[PDB]
């Protein structure tokens, strides 16, 4: 995730997209949810990924 | 028999040492420009659906 290595021309979402279009799942990044309180499929598709999450060191405990 | 003071010069000449410039090459970078990140090649599904 370097900065400035992705161009207008050389797209970042479009390479990801390639990627993920390459392993089954779509380009733009969404797959399709079912609701787990109704168990019926949700009518928009949905955005879901993995991303890197740090925990801040504030906390309710010491305030 | 003291010293006098003399003819004023005529001109001055002032002595430097100096080399020279070469051709313009302008070899920017070993491995030069951003190379783009890309695809490995065949990759293949890592992944099915059930049934």
């Amino acid at each position: 995730a370097t900065p400035f290595i992705f161009s207008e021309e050389n797209s970042a979402l479009e390479y990801f997209g390639e990627m993920l279009k390459a392993a089954g799942y779509n380009f733009y990044g969404t797959e399709r949810l079912y609701s787990g309180i109704s168990g019926l499929e949700l009518e928009a598709d949905i955005f879901i990924g993995v991303v890197y999450y740090q925990r801040l060191r504030h906390m309710v405990s010491d305030k | 028999g003291g010293l006098t003071c003399a003819s004023a010069p005529q001109g001055t000449l002032r002595i430097l040492e100096g080399p020279q410039q070469s051709l313009s090459g302008s070899p920017l970078q070993p491995i030069p420009a951003s190379p783009p990140p890309q695809i490995p090649p065949g990759l293949r599904p890592r992944f099915c659906a059930f049934g």
